């Protein structure tokens, strides 16, 4: 046998790259007439998730990890 | 030979470490604080982020919890045995939120008593 040579495409693919904030500021914010941390993210009504769970409010859908509910805005 | 908060903090942080605890960063702390599972958090002193410190003050105002401000943290970092990663590098210990009430399920000390006395005043 020879070397199998799995190198026809993709000269060197690597692991997925994930970049994270040093301390997340997109989760809580000011400007709600409140002196406490103001809620802009949607609160999960499910018991198995909670207020520390932040379903990422992207341009579409809600992404949870355990139930993955979807809300349409139109 | 005299007990105080400056010496009770070592014992309480060590007890938390023996039982996990020490919530590094804001993540994994929002759940507990919104469920009111914590009653003593230690924050970094001389923190250079004004938004983070004001947010932490607001979060403390939410649940009415004092946060201890102690300078010269390098002694605490040496005490917690923080070099880690065998002997390569040097991570630093700057913030920790302790879960399940003030004391974990492990040992109980008069450090808890003196910290609670400082908390009530």
């Amino acid at each position: 046998k020879k070397r199998k040579k799995k190198s026809y495409t993709t000269p060197k693919k690597n692991k997925h790259k994930r970049k994270k904030v040093k301390l997340a500021v997109l989760k809580y914010y000011k400007v709600d007439e409140n002196g406490k941390i103001s809620r802009l993210r949607r609160e999960c009504p499910s018991d198995e998730c909670g207020a520390g769970v932040f379903m990422a409010s992207h341009f579409d859908r809600h992404y949870c990890g355990k139930c993955c509910l979807t809300y349409c805005f139109n | 030979g005299v007990m105080d908060v400056n010496t009770a903090l070592q014992e309480v942080l060590k007890t938390a470490l023996i039982h996990d605890g020490l919530a590094r960063g804001i993540r994994e702390a929002a759940k507990a604080l919104d469920k009111r599972q914590a009653h003593l958090c230690v924050l970094a002193s001389n923190c250079d982020e004004p938004m983070y410190v004001k947010l932490v003050e607001a979060l403390c105002a939410e649940h009415q919890i004092n946060l201890i401000k102690v300078d010269d943290n390098k002694k605490l970092g040496e005490w917690v045995g923080l070099c880690k990663i065998d002997r390569e590098g040097k991570p630093r210990k700057v913030v920790g939120c302790s879960c399940v009430v003030v004391k974990d399920y492990g040992k109980e000390s008069q450090a808890k008593d003196v910290i609670e006395e400082y908390f009530k005043c």
